[PDB]
This record gives C-alpha cells, structure tokens and sequence, in this order.
RNA sequence: AAAAGUGGUGUACAGGUGAGUAUAAUAUUUUUUCGCUUAACUUAAAGUGAAGGCAAAUCCUUCAUAUUGCAAAAGGAUAUC
C-alpha cells in the first residue's frame, strides 16, 4: 500500500519532515519511493513584518502528488489535511458550528 | 529467416487441428451422457405425466 | 354447484403435469445448447 | 503416407458430430411431442 | 454485564546483532521486445442461493448457479411505515 505520509527528521526539539511515497510497512525513515516535498511544522514569521502575523514553509510537488493520489495512494491524516488546504482533497474533519 | 517463419506457421497449424479434434472428441462423450441421462429422465417424467390425463 | 364439490374436483394433475412438463422444457434447453455446441465444432473442422 | 490416416481419421469425427446432433435431435423433437 | 475462548487481520512490519560467510553470478547497466500476478490499495461491473459437522459462526465439508463447459461466494448491522 503507497502512502503519502512524513518522515521525520531534525534534531532534538527541532522537528523537520519530509513528505514521501513510501510503501506502509516500511520504516518511517527509511530511503522512500520519492521525496514529494518538506515541511516544517514550527511557525516562523517574515524578517521585516511587525504586524505579528505567522506563517509554516512547506515545499510540495503538487504535479507529482497529485498522480499518486490518482492511482490510489492513501496520505496519512497529517499529509491529508495539508492536501486539502492546497485544494486537492477535501477536509476528514471540520469545526463543528452547533 | 524464411524457414523460420514457414516452420512456426506450420507448428500452429498442426496445434489448432490437434485442438479441435481434441475438443471435438471431447464434445461427443459429453454429448452421449446427456443422451443415457435424457432417455432415463424422459421415461420417468412422460410417465408420470400419462397418468394425469 | 357448491364450495365442497368445485373444491374436491380441482386437484394437482394439472400442478403435477405442470411442473413435469416445465422440467422436460429445460431438459430441451441444455440439449439445444449441447446440440449447438456440437454445430459450432463441425463447421470448424471441415473449415480447416 | 500420414495424411491418408488424418484425413480418414477427419471424417469419423464429422461423421460421430453427425450421429449425436441427430440423437440430440430425436431427443428434442420427442420431448416437444409429449409436451403437446 | 463480565471472564475465558472460537474465528478475521496483524505478529512476512518495526527493533537487535555481526557469529557464520571468500565472491564471476541464470549477477548487473543501456536500448529494443515481453510475460506473470488467485491478498492489500485505486476505478467499475456482475453475483451474493441450498444443506451437513462442532455449543455456534463471516470456522470446516459440500452442492446449485456463473459466454459453450470446467471453475465461486457469508453473512452481519441501522433506519423508515
Ligand atoms: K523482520
Ligand atoms: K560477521
Ligand atoms: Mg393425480
Ligand atoms: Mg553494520
Ligand atoms: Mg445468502
């Protein structure tokens, strides 16, 4: 089963990861199929903005996911939910309003 | 190359013959069971019926 | 004339020749289609 | 020499096909009688 | 309602070690041409009937049906009136 899922890297309290396709029963970080892009989950903030506003870097080959979601990859939670921001797929979960 | 060819042709040939004689054999012993089978099944069903008249 | 005798005349000769018959039907059927089968191979063999 | 004996061994087969699609139709056209 | 089980999947992944092992091999790269795939993933179609064994079953055994003729299946659950 091909999964787009991360692989986490970094260092102690400095979380980076990659997004791959990689096979599921696989270790998480070993050599995948592909490196589809990065992410880096703590927020950072623009050099020379002092309104406060944050932001998260993330690097995706949209081109290249969006084949292996055509051909039935299965992205993990994390991976679905960046997918359905970039609008590919769409939200698992939403705020309930009641 | 000629050869070739003309020796492979003629290999099917003798495959599709081989084949369908095969079959065809095959058929006509399936085809006597159903015979033994119908003759039994229709004494025993006409029967019946010629006594509901 | 009455309930008793409509209903003692009607019997199962007619269910019972019914469904003797309806099993002779496709009885005739797989014959067709083995009788056909056997067609479909003839013509093959004198063809080649 | 081979071909007279595959040849001949062709037509006991048209021949059986022969035979057994007439007793399947013998067997047919009588089940079609009593069924009248 | 609990406690042991029966069955399904997973324990074929992850993690650990370097004892043994002395090599050219049905090894490997490029181009051309291909084949296989009955589990899982993705899309779709069709079919999901009948008995017996164990306390019971989606367990085991077996049958009908499935272009021709060989060849399959298993049931469980929730609403509406
Ligand atoms: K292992
Ligand atoms: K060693
Ligand atoms: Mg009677
Ligand atoms: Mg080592
Ligand atoms: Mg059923």
């Amino acid at each position: 089963v091909l999964k787009l899922r991360l692989a986490r890297f970094g260092r102690t309290n400095a979380p980076f990861y990659n997004i791959v396709v990689a096979h599921a029963r696989t270790a998480r970080n070993s050599k995948p199929l592909e490196v589809i892009g990065t992410y880096d989950p703590v927020p950072k903030k623009d050099t020379y903005d002092t309104t406060g506003k944050l932001h998260k870097d993330i690097k995706l080959d949209v081109t290249r996911a969006k084949y292996w979601i055509g051909v039935g990859a299965q992205p993990t939670d994390t991976v679905w939910r960046l997918l359905s921001l970039v609008g590919i797929l769409d939200p698992k979960y939403k705020k309930p309003q009641p | 190359w000629d050869a070739k060819d003309a020796a492979k042709a003629a290999k099917k040939e003798r495959k599709v013959l081989r084949e369908k004689m095969q079959a065809a054999e095959e058929a006509i012993e399936l085809a006597e069971r159903m015979a033994r089978h119908a003759v039994r099944e229709i004494a025993m069903r006409e029967k019946i019926i010629s006594l509901q008249k | 004339g009455d309930a008793f005798q409509r209903r003692e005349k009607a019997n199962e000769d007619f269910a019972i020749r019914q469904r003797e018959k309806e099993k002779l039907l496709e009885l005739k059927k797989k014959l067709a289609e083995q009788q056909k089968h056997l067609k479909t191979l003839s013509d093959h063999i004198d063809e080649i």
